């Protein structure tokens, strides 16, 4: 595990792990709420 | 045709003579080095303005300088 | 014996130097009187590719 | 007033251009450091590396936003 | 009503431009039966479209000559007229991320670089020591002020690469 | 080296074929450049400006139409062989040069029978600046 | 002799390489010390050739590259099978192929995408597809959603095999080089086994499978009631009253009476009127005889049995006086370099794909394919494309093989040592040429403007003026328009309604109709050879001077993708052959842009429309033979005529098309950066950058560096290339999808 | 859009701005090539060597600049 979880580490791995977690939270922000222009609560 | 300098920081890897194939640098004895060399160029004038022997230059900033301008037949690499 | 210690950090403060006001470490200084004896090993390479490089006396105090 | 407006305008940036390049000209050229130490010439040229990054800051931070809103709409 | 821009309420040309949206949109609704699933599809998208409408109307927001809504830029017109949920607020709630992106990236960058051989920590990253970072990076505007004054945010040019001109 | 060698018209030349790259009119005008080398037997080589050619056992001539590609010739043969040439220059007027180690030891070596030449005991960096010698005709390099 | 010799488990299984990605290179195991190590990694990561000098090394770590990009290719097709299974229209395109439009990409409704999901018709909304792929599932007999899902989970499992069998042939069982230099044995099985099977087994198919249903698909028969194919297969009634030959059950094949399958192995010229595309009885006839052809020409070479042929007696038999020796030593070249034999499969792949294009725009093979212009523009642009890049890799994987695998030892006056010989007197004769087509080419649209300009059109160069007859093109059409009469008297038609004199139209839409060659085509098609004239001369010069070169006779010692020699003899920048492919592909590009630009013009302005009772109406006012004669009228005529539907494409179906369009623009123009500029100055500015970020300590460890100048060549030929494509295809479809 | 369009100029005359004055100030010197004073102001490169040194003169710069000028006019 130790030898796959190293190469799991790196950055490519790293490039992916944010992009789906930011990509997939801004989808369930524009899925669950609608599209808004204005910040008033 | 070019100028080619060389500077005091030239500590003898004779490594840059090898790299220029127009033989225009050579490699004269010294005493400001552990080698005891120091690069000079006798026949300044067949030079070309390649800068391999910057690519081969180890030191920073490079020992060996070539500066372009007043180009000729044999600066220019012509064959014709 | 007539430059810095052997392995101590030192800051260059060469202008025309890649490593300005940057720290190296001492691998070797000669005693046969050259025009730049100290030699230092630097982390970061240069845009060459190369590591290590030589200075002169005056070129090399301790940085602070 | 079109042709005129636009033959003047880009006569302005080459001239633009031109005077930033005889700058440059001139730095490279005949500039003594010891002619005029510490002064403001040469204390912008000791901090030169500030200048252009705070430029390089402002054009990227500029070019994002409007190119971000731009594809936007 | 500032800058001669009517509020979305009492706008007639925001009002056309829905009329417009609903009738092309229900230009296509007649091409399917009620009961399939493009007609769901499209019925949500009329109601996303309605409730898009009916939210931006409402809260403050305003247009002028064109149907389509203005945002407001100056504080303090955005702070006594109802409009800093524009660009006011959403101005501290980027530089809130922003700052935390920022931050995280310096204690990760510092902590690196006191490790033996770190170019190799750049393209191996560690995992525990990122998470817990980016979970200890709430408060990044308090700790950079803290740094800010005792130098350990910035740092003097002696040991700096300045250009040799 | 101890004797400087005069090229002998005699020595043979290595069998080839027809190639568009070579010598051209310049060699009739101007200088052109000529290679020299003793073979201990016949292997295959390949001409800077050609395809390849297969060499004879001794003496050998190849005439280059620039010295790049003599010293290139020469860098391959000593590469591939450890065979050490050396090429020479004949004029339009019939003068012969000879460019290849006048010490005959390779720059590589020193000999200690060189004179430095076009050598700055200055820093790089610490050379004036060109407003210093500004409508002197003296770059700051040539000092 | 010719053996199977395999070495078990020469590399172990374990991710102890993965956890350091630089282990390929020497170079790179150090460590990331500049940002250059990064691009250097991704840049040598398939490059075998630095990686070791063993070429049996070389050869399984090749062998199992294809493994995975078939692996790959397996798991795209699966996929596309899983989307025609599950997200399409196809149940509804089978019963009404003229009046749906085919869709199999549907999107979620998560940000405002709704609008992309266009009404193409039967109840379904979804983006217009434009791969044909329902054309195809169409002549392969497929009927329902079932079928579809399982060619997608068998497609799979042979995916899953395949990147098994890559694993396996290499980590676990890795054959030696001697296995890999099996030639004949490789050209034997991969002429009668690959292409000879599966071109039987695809008449098979199509004969037992295809043939009854394409029989009743265009007899008006719905396919819910239409038999599936293996009822076809097992039950010889069914077959027998759909082709009577069937009732004689084999017979006739071993008994030699083969004209009485002239019921579906038929030979007729032209298209089927119902459907527009080629009768599935000539394409089943016509793949047994290329299966018969394969399986003949696959038992040529000799490999363990005596009999047979030798490729190097081949080769060294072949010797002709003006060529010296003739054809010596390429049998060594070519079984010990891998880069040699890459050029000449890539060189051969990329032009078979421009016959592969320029055979489908020609003769449609499948059913409602004619009829669907979206379909035929795409696939003969894209094959067009593809052809282009494997044909420009074959120019840079020559100059590769050149510059690393080339020695002069086994060639001294064979054809190869000739060629570089007198490799002057090729670019020189080249230069010409390309300088003569380019001016009476171009200078003759430059000329046509000018007259059209100066208020003389009567000076121009067209059908009205004085005329550029195209007279071979027009005779080579005559001819094949009248080789069923007297030189093929077995066929029924024409082999294509290029040269034709009849018009076929299903649904209302023009199919395929002859096609009127002037002197506007003659300058085309003359701009063509020159544009190509100058590619081939760009590659062929790049593979020829890679080695040596009158202005720098080291090349050789200096790799192949090397930037520059430095700024002397004036400035060798440019000079490797990498940099010569780097503008090849501008050139190609240029060259298919111009092509494609040609075949939408002709095909919209002279062959697709719709048929009326009053004449043929083409899409356009059939203006190619007024306008396409210079370059304002090109422009006015072709890119602003159309790509009015694109601008106007905002709140439809093809917005996305719009947008894509723009980007394109975007990226095609960002590129500029990377062609115009340098690195010294970029290299400063990253400077100031890290002087910027060492104010406030957040120096990276990584150094950072500006791009290489390969690299940076890179990036701007890709980024260019990338934005060309993608604004001809968004132009291209949004402009066939609103119209056709 | 007149307020983006005037930002968008603002960002051309900004990039503008940074790459002539980055040019200016690295006309004489820099961490790449500190001797470009003794280069003369219009020279073709220093080699390939350091990385590569393509358009690194300030002459380059200008040229570079003059394209940014042409889109932002
Ligand atoms: C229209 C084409 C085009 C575009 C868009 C740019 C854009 C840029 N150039 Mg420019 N340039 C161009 C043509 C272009 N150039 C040409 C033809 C030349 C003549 C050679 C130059 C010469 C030039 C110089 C000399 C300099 C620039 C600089 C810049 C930057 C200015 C900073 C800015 O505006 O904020 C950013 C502007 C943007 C347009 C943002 C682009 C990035 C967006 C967000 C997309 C990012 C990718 C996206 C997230 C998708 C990710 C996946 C994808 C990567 C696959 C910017 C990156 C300057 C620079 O880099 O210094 C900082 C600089 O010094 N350029
Ligand atoms: C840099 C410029 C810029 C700006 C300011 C915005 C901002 C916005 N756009 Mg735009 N957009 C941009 C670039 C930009 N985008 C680009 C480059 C594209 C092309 C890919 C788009 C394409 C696009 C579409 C197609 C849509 C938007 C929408 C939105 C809104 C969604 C915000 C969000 O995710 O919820 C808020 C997110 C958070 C609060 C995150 C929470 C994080 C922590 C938990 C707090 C917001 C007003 C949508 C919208 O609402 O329409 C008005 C919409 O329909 N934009
Ligand atoms: C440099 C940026 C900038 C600019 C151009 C403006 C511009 C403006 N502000 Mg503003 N402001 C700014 C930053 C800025 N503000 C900031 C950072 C704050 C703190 C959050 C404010 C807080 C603020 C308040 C509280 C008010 C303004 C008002 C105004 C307007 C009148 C200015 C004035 O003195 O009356 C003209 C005087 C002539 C002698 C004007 C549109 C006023 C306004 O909206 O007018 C009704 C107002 O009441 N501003
Ligand atoms: C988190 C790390 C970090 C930090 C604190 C900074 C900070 C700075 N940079 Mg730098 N930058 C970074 C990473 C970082 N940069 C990276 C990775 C790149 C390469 C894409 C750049 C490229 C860059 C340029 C080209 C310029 C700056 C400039 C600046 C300054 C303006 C502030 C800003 O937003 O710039 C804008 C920064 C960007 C547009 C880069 C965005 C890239 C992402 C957001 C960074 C990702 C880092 C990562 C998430 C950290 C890892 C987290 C850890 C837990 C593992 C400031 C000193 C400017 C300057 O000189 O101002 C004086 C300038 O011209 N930066
Ligand atoms: C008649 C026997 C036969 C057949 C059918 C093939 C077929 C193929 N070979 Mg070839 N090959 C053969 C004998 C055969 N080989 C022999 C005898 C040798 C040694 C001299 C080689 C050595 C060889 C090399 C060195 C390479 C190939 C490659 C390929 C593939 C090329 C990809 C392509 O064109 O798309 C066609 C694609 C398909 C048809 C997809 C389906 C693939 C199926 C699963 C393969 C089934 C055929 C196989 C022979 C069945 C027996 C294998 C068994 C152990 C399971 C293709 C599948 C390339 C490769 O690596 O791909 C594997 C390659 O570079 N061949
Ligand atoms: C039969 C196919 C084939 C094969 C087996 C090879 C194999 C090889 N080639 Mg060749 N090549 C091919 C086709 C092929 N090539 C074609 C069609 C072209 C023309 C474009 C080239 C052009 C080419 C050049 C110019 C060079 C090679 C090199 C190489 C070697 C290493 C390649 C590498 O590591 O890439 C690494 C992989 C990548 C860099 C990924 C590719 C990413 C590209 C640049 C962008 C793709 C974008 C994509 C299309 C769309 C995405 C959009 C984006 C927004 C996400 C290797 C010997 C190099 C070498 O050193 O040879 C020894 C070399 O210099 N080849
Ligand atoms: C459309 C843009 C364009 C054009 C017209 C040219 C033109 C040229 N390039 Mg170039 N090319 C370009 C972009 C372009 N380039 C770009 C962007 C690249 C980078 C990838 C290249 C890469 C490239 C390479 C790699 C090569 C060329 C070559 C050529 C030449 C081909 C000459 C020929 O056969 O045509 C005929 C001539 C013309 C079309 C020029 C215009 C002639 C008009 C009609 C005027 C006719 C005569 C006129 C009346 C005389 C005026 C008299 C007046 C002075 C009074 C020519 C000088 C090749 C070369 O050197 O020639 C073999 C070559 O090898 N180019
Ligand atoms: C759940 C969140 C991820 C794991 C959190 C725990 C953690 O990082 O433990 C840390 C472990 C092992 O921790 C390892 O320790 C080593 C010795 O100190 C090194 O520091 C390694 O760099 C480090 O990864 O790593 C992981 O669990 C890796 C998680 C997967 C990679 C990042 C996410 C990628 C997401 C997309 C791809 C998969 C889908
Ligand atoms: C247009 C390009 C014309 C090239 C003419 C020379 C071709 C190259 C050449 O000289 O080839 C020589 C070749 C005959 O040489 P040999 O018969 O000895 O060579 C044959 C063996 O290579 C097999 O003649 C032709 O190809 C005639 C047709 C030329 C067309
Ligand atoms: C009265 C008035 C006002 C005010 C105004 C003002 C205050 C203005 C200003 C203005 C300004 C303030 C401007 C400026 C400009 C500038 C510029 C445009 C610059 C340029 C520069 C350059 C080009 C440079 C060059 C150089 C170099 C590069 C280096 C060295 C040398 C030299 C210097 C030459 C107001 C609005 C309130 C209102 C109305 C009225
Ligand atoms: C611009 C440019 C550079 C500078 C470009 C560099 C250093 C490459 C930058 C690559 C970036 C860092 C890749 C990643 C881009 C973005 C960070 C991706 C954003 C993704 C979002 C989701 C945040 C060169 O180095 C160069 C070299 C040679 C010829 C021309 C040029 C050239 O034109
Ligand atoms: S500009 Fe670049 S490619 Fe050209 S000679 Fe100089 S360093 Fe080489």
């Amino acid at each position: 595990m130790k030898d796959f979880t190293t190469y799991l580490s790196t950055a490519p791995v790293v490039g992916l792990g944010w992009a789906i977690f930011t990509s997939g939270l801004l989808i369930e922000i524009n899925r669950f709420f609608p599209d808004p222009l204005v910040f008033s609560f | 045709a070019h100028v080619v300098k060389i500077y005091d920081t030239c500590i003898g890897c004779t490594q840059c003579v090898r790299a220029c194939p127009l033989d225009v640098l050579e490699m004269v004895p010294w005493d400001g080095c552990k080698a005891a060399q120091m690069a000079s160029s006798p026949r300044t004038e067949d030079c070309v303005g390649c800068k391999r022997c910057e690519t081969a230059c180890p030191t920073d900033f490079l020992s060996v300088r070539v500066y372009l301008g007043n180009e000729s037949t044999r600066s220019l690499g012509l064959a014709y | 014996e007539i430059g810095p210690k052997r392995g101590s950090l030192v800051k260059v403060l060469r202008p025309e130097s890649y490593w300005y006001n940057q720290v190296g470490k001492v691998v070797s200084v000669d005693q046969s009187g050259i025009r730049y004896p100290v030699v230092v090993r630097f982390e970061n390479q240069n845009y060459a590719g190369v590591s290590t490089n030589n200075y002169a006396l005056d070129e090399v105090t301790d940085p602070p | 007033q079109a042709s005129l407006y636009t033959h003047h305008q880009y006569i302005a940036g080459f001239i633009m251009c031109g005077a930033f390049a005889h700058g440059a000209i001139f730095f490279i050229r005949d500039y003594d450091p010891e002619q005029n130490k510490g002064n403001v010439l040469a204390r912008v040229l000791d901090h030169k590396e500030a200048i252009i990054s705070h430029l390089s800051w402002v054009s990227l931070f500029l070019g994002f936003h409007t190119l971000g809103l731009y594809v936007h709409n | 009503d500032i800058a001669g821009l009517t509020p979305c309420s009492e706008s007639k040309a925001y009002n056309k431009l829905e009329r417009k949206e609903l009738k092309v949109l229900d230009k296509r609704l007649k091409k399917y039966e009620p009961g399939s699933a493009p007609y769901l599809a499209l019925q949500a998208t009329k109601e996303r479209t309605e409730n898009r409408f009916k939210t931006y109307a409402k809260q403050g927001l305003l247009c002028g000559n064109d149907g389509l809504p203005h945002l407001i830029s100056d504080p303090g017109l955005a702070l006594r007229f109802n409009h800093a949920g524009e660009v006011f607020i959403p101005t501290f709630g980027f530089l809130y991320v922003a700052g935390y992106i920022g931050h995280v990236g310096r204690q990760y960058i510092i902590l690196s670089k006191e490790d033996a051989k770190p170019t190799d920590k750049e393209i191996i990253l560690d995992v525990p020591l990122a998470l817990k970072l980016a979970f200890q990076g709430w408060a990044w505007p308090l700790a950079s002020i803290q740094e800010l004054r005792n130098g350990s945010l910035l740092e003097k040019d002696e040991n700096i690469t300045v250009s040799p001109r | 080296p101890w004797k400087q060698p005069e090229l002998d018209p005699d020595t043979p030349s290595p069998i080839f074929g027809g190639s568009t790259g070579g010598l051209l009119r310049k060699a009739q005008v101007e200088e052109f450049y000529v290679t020299t080398w003793e073979s201990p037997k016949e292997q295959i080589f390949e001409m800077p400006t050609g395809g390849a050619a297969i060499m004879r056992k001794g003496p050998n001539l190849l005439k280059l139409a620039r010295k790049e590609h003599c010293l290139a010739l020469t860098t391959q043969l000593r590469t591939k062989f450890r065979m050490s040439p050396c090429f020479y220059r004949v004029y339009a007027d019939g003068k012969v040069e000879y460019l290849h180690p006048k010490d005959g030891v390779y720059p590589e070596k020193v000999n200690a029978g060189r004179v430095g030449v076009n050598q700055n005991m200055r820093s790089i960096g610490k050379n004036v600046d060109p407003i210093k010698v500004k409508f002197t005709g003296s770059e700051p390099f040539e000092i | 002799k010719v053996k199977i010799a395999v070495d078990r488990n020469p590399v172990e299984t374990n991710f102890e390489k993965w956890a350091k990605p630089g282990h390929f290179s020497r170079a790179l195991a150090k460590g990331p010390n500049t940002t250059t190590w990064i691009w250097n990694l991704h840049a040598d990561a398939h490059d075998f050739d630095n990686h070791t000098s063993d070429l049996e090394e070389i050869s399984r770590k090749v062998f199992s590259a294809h493994f995975g990009q078939l692996g790959i290719i397996l798991i795209w097709l699966s996929g596309m099978y899983f989307h025609g299974a599950r997200f399409s229209n196809y149940e509804g395109w089978l019963s009404d192929p003229t009046h749906i439009k085919p869709s199999a990409q549907v999107v979620w409704p998560i940000v405002g995408q709704e609008i992309l999901n266009g009404d193409v018709g039967g109840g379904f909304q979804g983006i217009q597809i434009t791969s044909g792929f329902f054309q195809l599932w169409r002549a392969s007999g497929i009927t329902s959603e079932l079928q579809l899902y399982s060619t997608a989970i068998g497609g799979l499992v042979l995916a899953a095999a395949c990147f098994f069998a890559g694993w396996f042939h290499y980590h676990k069982a890795a054959p030696k080089l001697e296995w890999f230099q099996n030639v004949e044995s490789m050209l034997n099985h991969h002429l009668a086994g690959l292409l000879g099977l599966g071109s039987l087994a695809w008449a098979g198919h199509q004969i037992h499978v295809s043939l009854p249903v394409n029989k009743l698909l265009d007899a008006g028969v719905d396919p819910k009631e239409i038999p599936l194919p293996h009822e076809f297969l097992l039950n010889q009634s069914i077959i027998a009253d759909l082709y009577p030959s069937f009732s004689k059950g084999l017979a006739p094949f071993f008994t030699l009476n083969w004209a009485e399958y002239s019921d579906f192995l038929t030979f007729k010229g032209g298209l089927n009127p119902v459907t527009g595309g080629l009768w599935l009885s000539d394409t089943a006839h016509h793949h047994l005889a290329i299966a018969v052809l394969f399986l003949v020409a696959g038992h040529q070479y000799r490999t363990n049995w005596g009999i047979g042929h030798s490729i190097k007696d081949i080769l060294e038999s072949h010797k002709g006086p003006f060529t010296g020796n003739g054809h010596a030593g390429l049998y060594e070249i070519l079984t010990t370099s891998w880069h040699a034999q890459l050029a000449i499969n890539l060189a051969l792949f990329g032009s078979l794909s421009i016959i592969v294009a320029h055979h489908m725009y020609a003769m449609p093979p499948y059913p409602y394919l004619a009829t669907d212009y979206g379909t035929q523009l795409s696939l003969f642009t894209h094959h067009m494309w593809i052809g282009g890049f494997c044909v420009v890799g074959a120019g840079a994987h020559a100059a590769i093989f050149m510059v690393r695998d080339y020695d002069p030892t086994n060639n001294y006056n064979n054809l190869l040592d000739r060629v570089i010989r007198h490799r002057d007197a090729i670019i020189s004769h080249l230069n010409w040429v390309s300088i003569f087509l380019g001016f009476h080419s171009f200078g003759l649209y430059i000329h046509n403007d000018t007259m059209s300009a100066l208020g003389r059109p009567q000076d121009m160069f067209s059908d009205t003026a004085i005329q550029l007859q195209p007279v071979f093109a027009q005779w080579i059409q005559n001819t094949h328009f009248t080789a069923p009469q007297l030189t093929a008297p077995n066929a029924l038609a024409a082999t294509s309604l290029t040269w034709g004199g009849d018009v076929v139209a299903v649904g209302g839409k023009v199919a395929m109709m002859p096609i009127a060659l002037g002197t506007s085509d003659f300058l085309v098609h003359h701009i063509h050879a020159f544009t190509i004239h100058v590619t081939v001369l760009i590659l062929l010069k790049g593979v020829l001077f890679a080695r040596s070169s009158r202005l720098i006779p080291d090349k050789a010692n200096l790799g192949f993708r090397f930037p520059c020699d430095g700024p002397g003899r004036g400035g060798t920048c440019q000079v490797s052959a990498w940099d010569h492919v780097f503008l090849g592909l501008f050139w190609m590009y240029n060259s298919l842009s111009i092509v494609i630009f040609h075949f939408s013009w002709k095909m919209q302005s002279d062959v697709w429309g719709t048929v009326t009772d009053s004449g043929v109406s083409h899409i356009t006012g059939g203006n190619f033979a007024q306008s396409a004669n210079t370059i304002n009228g090109w422009l006015r005529d072709f890119l602003w005529a159309q790509s009015s539907q694109v601008i106007q494409s905002y709140g439809s179906a093809l917005s996305a098309y719009g947008l894509m369009f723009l980007g394109a623009h975007f990226v095609w123009a960002f590129s500029l950066m990377f062609l115009f500029s340098g690195r010294g100055y970029w290299q400063e500015l990253i400077e100031s950058i890290v002087w910027a970020h060492n104010k406030l300590r957040v120096a990276p460890s990584i150094q950072p560096r500006a791009l290489s100048i390969t690299q940076g060549r890179a990036v701007g030929v890709a980024h260019y290339l990338l934005g060309g494509i993608a604004t001809t295809w968004s132009f291209f479809l949004a402009r066939i999808i609103a119209v056709g | 859009g007149d307020f983006l369009v005037h930002h968008a100029i603002a960002l051309g005359l900004h990039t503008t701005t940074l790459i002539l004055v980055k040019g200016a100030l690295d006309a004489r010197g820099s961490k790449l090539m500190p001797d470009k004073k003794d280069f003369g102001y219009s020279f073709p490169c220093d080699g390939p060597g350091r990385g590569g040194t393509c358009d690194i003169s300030a002459y380059d710069a200008f040229y570079l600049a003059v394209f940014w000028m042409l889109n932002t006019i």
